[PDB]
């Protein structure tokens, strides 16, 4: 609804990027604007009911919706692009990824956490059910922003969410496909402020729901941990990770 | 003192202003502030929540989580 | 098609910024959502009359319906008794008005990046006019165009931007003055001279109305101008064809871009990381 709509031969540069649950994503420059944007496709209505959602929650944290693409041989949905591709490139692949600083895994977090928490603040709130390290997208500068609502339920509640959360957060300072185990060996002492962390994920992903954490109670708990960092850093280590890919 | 609803007020001093309830609601509620970051409790069951829904009104939860309140018993 | 309000209880931490046009610029932390949120508004707690009103619903309609990634998205509004004003997200770093106009925290910033907003900006207008009827912002300026973190641009402020309709600062003017969507590419082009330059135009400014007009421009001097930046006659081909006595000439956005796209060839993404290190610290 009130969303832009555009033809598909304005798109050129068809390009593999990624296959989504909710759709595959294709790398395609665009015409008039020329820029290669992830148009979604393969389910007409369910992503019809994506773009619809993708429009109703509009923050910078969220990848912007551009606009919907109906024709009758292909209907799809423009968003930005993503160059350095997803967290699980980032993370799981380590072969020529030789470091990642603290830094970077701890502002991802920080991203994601303010990001689910507006998820859950919307009225009526939202729920996601499909936050995972892959799903996670960096753009130019590795920023956050969260894609394929498809299993984003309009509305267990803030339960999924925040347990997702949580195994993430363990798992970019573990960098270990995963109840894991929180050692010494998967998380070494030299982590600044280690103990928070271990009694953060413990608390996330706790059996019973009502102890469990709320997104709010987990960004006003993390801000200090990333006060003590500085912006220098934050804009160093992103330089490095670059310089390292060469 | 507690059933008074200015002990729950003088209770709620040093709110912190990111809350998104204002002392005036919990205190209908009949929750109170113990003084430590946000924790509330009832005077009925004494049961302290945490975790604030900022959607949810603290009588919405407190019916929710624990139904054999004697205060919402007479609320119902 | 719905656009969210904001209770004024939520919002706190009401910092001034500056006094627009459309509004008054503040800074504010969204205390439900712990985000900075900037914000702006003509007036506050005074009795709201219903022009402001209309025009800021349309503002926040007309920002709602297209959105796009290039742009500073929308948060919401406030539909106080008494106070109105936008609440839009906040880029950290700021607009480029203080950054194009302050020698002392900017005393150099690197052309890679000085081109690369110049592309972002450039796809942010062009996708401006593709949408049906084409939108003419008609208050395009360096104050506008803002940036977040990582220095990537977004531009706002739509309040006085009129939509075209086919059913026939002062010194900021086309020779134009019937809306005409050349205006977009000729202040695209005074803002792409006044990022590398720095330097603002029409440094009494009665006579600007019957110079630009007529055909006068920003004095073109060697100092502002050096050929040590290359692809130098290119963007003085641009700008020059930018902002053009009439529309007949002027390029369309796609023809910009297309020019444009080989000088930005001439750089790697490591580059502008290594350049904006410069820039972050020479603010310090
Ligand atoms: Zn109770």
């Amino acid at each position: 609804s009130a969303l832009p709509t555009i033809p598909y031969h304005k798109l050129a540069d068809l390009r593999y990027l990624s296959r989504g649950a909710s759709g595959t994503v294709s790398s395609a420059r665009h015409a008039d604007w020329r820029v290669q944007v992830a148009v979604k496709h393969l389910e007409r209505k369910d992503v019809l009911r994506e773009a619809e959602i993708l429009h109703k929650a509009r923050f910078s944290y969220i990848l912007p919706i551009l606009g919907i693409c109906n024709e009758p041989e292909f209907l799809g949905i423009v968003t930005e692009y993503m160059p350095n591709g997803s967290l699980n490139e980032l993370l799981h692949r380590k072969t020529e990824y030789p470091d990642v600083a603290w830094p970077l895994r701890f502002r991802i977090l920080h991203e994601i956490a303010l990001g689910v928490n507006y998820l859950h603040n919307m009225t009526p709130p939202l729920l996601h059910h499909d936050l995972k390290t892959q799903n996670i997208l960096l753009d130019n500068e590795f920023h956050v922003k969260i894609a394929d609502f498809g299993l984003s339920k309009w509305r267990a509640s803030i339960k999924h969410d925040i347990y997702s959360y949580a195994v993430i957060t363990w798992e970019v300072l573990s960098r270990k496909q995963p109840r894991p185990v929180i050692n010494e060996e998967s998380l070494p002492y030299d982590i600044p402020h280690r103990a928070r962390m271990i009694s953060l994920i413990e608390s996330g992903w706790a059996q019973n729901p009502d102890e469990r954490p709320s997104f709010l109670k987990c960004l006003i708990e993390l801000e200090p941990v990333l006060r003590t960092f500085e912006e220098i850093t934050f804009l160093e280590a992103v330089i490095q990770l670059k310089k390292t890919k060469l | 003192a507690m059933y008074s609803e200015e002990a729950r007020l003088k209770s709620f001093q040093n709110w912190p202003d990111y809350a998104h309830l204002t002392p005036r609601e919990l205190a209908s509620a009949g929750l109170y502030y113990t003084g430590i970051g946000d924790q509330v409790q009832c005077f009925c069951c004494g049961g302290k929540l945490k975790n604030w829904e900022p959607c949810d009104r603290a009588w919405s939860e407190h019916r929710r989580h624990f139904p054999n309140c004697f205060f919402v018993l007479g609320r119902n």
